[PDB]
RNA sequence: GGGAUAACUGGCUUGUGGCUGCCAAGCGCUCCUAGCGACGUAGCUUUUUGAUCCUUCGAUGUCGGCUCUUCCUAUCAUUGGGACGCAGAAGUCUCAAAGUGUCGGAUUGUUCACCCGCUAAUAGGGAACGUGAGCUGGGUUUAGACCGUCGUGAGACAGGUUAGUUUUACCCUACUGAUGAAUUUUAUUAUAUAUAUACAUAUAGUAUUGUGACAGUAAUCCAACUUGGUACGAGAGGAUUAGUUGGUUCAGACAAUUGGUACAGCAAUUGGUUGACAAACCAGUGUUGCGAAGCUAAGUCUGUUGGAUAAUGGCUGAACGCCUCUUAAGCCAGAAACCAUGCUGAUUAAACAAUACUAUCUUUUUUGUUUGCUAAUGUAAAAGAGAAAUUAUAUAUGUACCGGUACAUA
RNA sequence: ACGACUUUUUUGCCUCAGGGUGCUGUAAACAUGAAAGUAAACUUUACGAUCUGUUGAGGCUUAUCCCUAGUGGUAAAGUGU
């Protein structure tokens, strides 16, 4: 007979299976949808997360009962070391999928590049690259133009620069960014005149924009169904033990269903998520970068004793809304959004108006050491 | 810029930090962190804990 | 009239008793369901600062004993994060009772009331004494 | 000893129950059918109860609750429609619809029931009457006991009431997650500068980037206000629709803030103990207060738009001079439905591409393949294995002028 | 869980130390200081919970905090192709 009350069942099926992503860094599913008229332009961004703040905002928006008034809002902190472009790949389209004609690269490529295509770096005799690398013009127009002639997509190769960056990995992340817009002569030109150059944050976005963001989450192991899927305990009294789901499918048929959850891996899965707007987009030179029109005092985004387990920002950075998944020092993919964003919400303009760099390693009574020499006075 | 200023603690509560505790006559306090709020709760008088900014101001020790 | 609420954190769930704090003869008021609560497998019915109870009085005037009556809640202590930056509680849990479309029953209430629940019911801001 | 034979499922049938029809005497102010519908009559269903006794008695663990998932539709709400005894509003009947949802309690062992309250609605069901190597054991169905009636008695009771052990996974599969080699009777969407070429290409080893078949799939509903005290209405009342601002329920993350958490750490202190001071220890964590970092919610963020349609409304239009949504041919707009898009997996494809670097290696000729080893053979297809226009089907193709025209051609 | 994965192997990394950041709440030590009083000298000497001064001190702060070309370190050389 039917169950004697009904709920939703708990958790997504949507996602299932729920075992670990095969790779640290992310992958993009899909890119945005290639609208002819736009300029040649890069489409994501390659990041690591530093951590969260807290920002306060002031807001426009009519017919809220929040209205005038400034608020506070969580924010995430993602530092952007300038993307190196080091190759030109072009797609072609067949009945069974893309697949790739050629790919074209720079006259040159750094270690921290040079060091993923190896996994043993200090052992090797380093001699990756080489010989490819120098073959000669010629030969590289050839493909360009072969390229040029037929594909239909085209996409940069980029690597982040870790040495920039205070993380213990050198081995650089690399990772395909498709440009979408003009002709495949503009697109392919657009790419030449980038490529062997540096590549910052601000060439990519504009201020306000609205971003997808690709990351893989916080692992925790194998952990119990209640905690990885939601389930109600079972009452104390129950034999063997109570921490589990009471039922795992009816006797027909015949076979454990896969929709019931049981326990397992959670954690380190691959999310995509959307429509998060961009407050701020830092610049590495300027002293005054986490400062404000209200605020008017010269500070760095990096606040009070280091981000917890990532230190000190010293590139760029960009200032996110909200929160974004995974942990302290892992990448993060930016993405540009699907479809340009028409709601009221990405039309509008962040005007900002604090920022905190108090401590994040207990609760911070100072926005600066400097401040805080000057409350006490005279110590041993 | 402007900061409010903590009742228990003499401390500036930059935005966004502490909490606000309203007593039953209509007195609000402002503290800036839960280790100044259990304290208050558990009503000791600021002036007694050494640490605290209120003994330094009335011990002379300023 | 407005009902815009917000959201402000779950507390006072059902058989909770707050204090009554008015001139109707109340002294005491325990809530046995919230209006618009949802519909939802195992969880407890529960207010905010914002929502309208139905209650009865247990402690107080005969003739407000034993009949459902609406009422508003005033104060409550479990913390809430009002969207400024801080985090409110008052001392002791509180509502007042009224009319089905909201009117105080009484004339005059005596805590201090949020202005969360003074925004949302004009006749009811009148007769409070501070709003904060 | 017995399934030769009951109490349990399943099976047949469906009297009984439930559900749907058909008729039209009437009811419905007048009016068969807006809504009904007797007298009658035809079915369906197996969520009921029977009838039955095929299966199990060298044991299918016998009610209910809890939890959990999936399926169904005979739709309760939500979406889209049509009809009305429909002015609006409220609503009734009805069609596409199973996407999404379907609650808090009081009382009872309860299925059931009844209230009270929320609600958007508190729909109906199935899965061995779903769910006891998941629990629970209140009920019923052991031994003790009580009271009544019944029995001369021992004792009986589809009467009540009370105390009454809930065993085993480490097997196989399944499922959830974790690894992981092997993969030539095998593959292949090209290679080469308007022309070539499968009778061909493909060593291998690491590694990176992707490809993405195929499989999975997720968001949901409400309030408030503006539209409007308007339309409509005799007044009373009183909208759809957009739009704007919020919230619910779910999902997916996350910890700046807030809260929770302590065998990081400091401090306090009771009892004992090292002669005291100091340092400490011990009381299975001595006991307290604060308590970073990390987890964590009751805290924070985020949750698309096309294609093709159903119901249905239409259009052109014969059959049938007229008419006709097509109950012909030809068409169109149109739904929480369907499929994409999107998102997740992809040793789910014993799948695959590009690229970097590398290990005597490549070609031709000759002879051979009649201590476990240290020369060495296999064919699902050789006997001329011959054949690149392309488009129709109640006409095609060239060529010439400018899909039309002309002329050839199968 | 183990595997696995992520890394690094001398412009690194580990290691301490210094600095930063917090967390705790003002150490021991000394005073011909204060202190309810008390007792005993022919005004000075005894005991004294506790308190004040030197003292926002002392202690701790990566083991899964931050910074430092600051200190000292940095072996085995196996095995498969």
């Amino acid at each position: 007979s039917h169950r004697k009350f009904e709920r939703p069942r708990h958790g997504s099926l949507g996602f299932l299976p729920r075992k670990r992503c095969k790779r640290l860094r992310g992958k993009i599913r899909s890119f945005p949808k290639d609208d002819k008229e736009k300029p040649p332009h890069f489409t994501a961004f390659m990041g690591y997360k530093a951590g969260m703040t807290h920002i306060v905002r002031e807001v426009d928006k009519p017919g809220s009962k929040l209205h005038k008034k400034e608020i506070v809002e969580a924010c995430t902190i993602i530092e952007c070391a300038p993307m190196v472009v080091v190759g030109i790949v072009g797609y072609r389209e067949t009945p069974k999928g893309l697949r790739i004609l050629s790919t074209v690269w720079a006259n040159h490529v750094s270690d921290e590049f040079r060091r993923r295509y190896y996994k043993n770096w200090y052992k090797s005799e380093k001699k990756a690259f080489t010989k490819s690398l120098n073959v000669p013009e010629a030969t590289k127009n050839c493909l360009l133009k072969r390229i040029e002639k037929y594909c239909t997509v085209l996409r940069a190769i980029c690597h982040t620069q870790p040495s920039k960056t205070p993380l213990r990995m050198k081995k650089a992340h690399i990772m395909e960014v498709q440009i979408n817009g003009g002709s495949m002569k503009e697109k392919l030109e657009f790419v030449k005149e980038m490529l062997e150059k540096n590549l910052p944050v601000s060439t990519v976005f504009n201020p306000n924009e609205m971003i997808d963001v690709i990351s893989v989450t916080k692992g925790h192991g194998t952990k119990g169904v209640v905690s990885r899927y939601g389930v109600k305990r079972l009452p104390r009294k129950t034999h063997r033990g109570l921490r589990k789901v009471a039922c795992i499918g009816a006797w027909h048929p015949a076979r454990v269903q896969f929709q019931i959850p049981r326990h397992g891996q959670k954690g380190y899965f691959h999310r995509t998520e959307r429509n998060k707007k961009i407050y701020r987009i830092g610049l590495k030179t300027d002293k005054n970068s986490a400062s404000t029109d209200a605020d008017i005092t010269e500070k760095k985004i990096t606040p009070m004793g280091g981000f917890p387990h990532y230190g000190v920002v010293n590139e760029d950075f960009l200032l996110l809304k909200g929160c974004v998944a995974g942990t302290k020092k892992r990448p993060i993919t930016l993405r540009k959004n699907i479809v340009p964003q028409v709601s009221r919400d990405a039309l509008a303009q962040v005007s900002l108006k604090f920022i905190d760099t108090s401590s994040k390693i207990g609760h911070g009574r100072f926005q600066t050491s400097e401040e805080k020499v000057k409350y006490y006075g005279p110590l041993k | 810029v402007k900061t409010e200023a903590c009742s228990f603690s003499e401390y500036r509560i930059y935005p966004g930090r502490g909490q606000k505790y309203i007593a039953r006559d209509g007195k609000v306090y402002f503290y800036l962190s839960s280790k100044f709020a259990s304290l208050a709760l558990q009503k000791k008088k600021a002036a007694k804990l050494r640490w605290t900014q209120t003994w330094r101001r009335n011990n002379k020790k300023t | 009239t407005l009902k815009n609420k917000m959201r402000i954190t779950l507390s006072l769930p059902v058989g909770a008793l707050i204090n009554c704090c008015d001139n109707s003869g109340g002294k005491n008021l325990y809530i046995i369901a919230v209006q618009g609560f949802g519909s939802c497998l195992n969880r407890l019915p529960a207010a905010s600062l914002g929502d309208m109870v139905l209650a009865t009085v247990k402690k107080g005037k005969p003739d407000l004993r034993k009949k459902v009556l609406n009422a508003i809640i005033c104060r409550q202590s479990k913390a809430w994060r009002r969207h400024e930056g801080y985090y409110i509680y008052f001392e002791d849990n509180a509502g007042v009772i009224v009319n089905p479309k909201g009117e105080m029953k009484g004339s005059a209430i005596t805590g201090p009331v949020a202005r969360e629940c003074a925004e949302l019911w004009p006749k009811l801001s009148s007769a409070a004494s501070a709003i904060v």
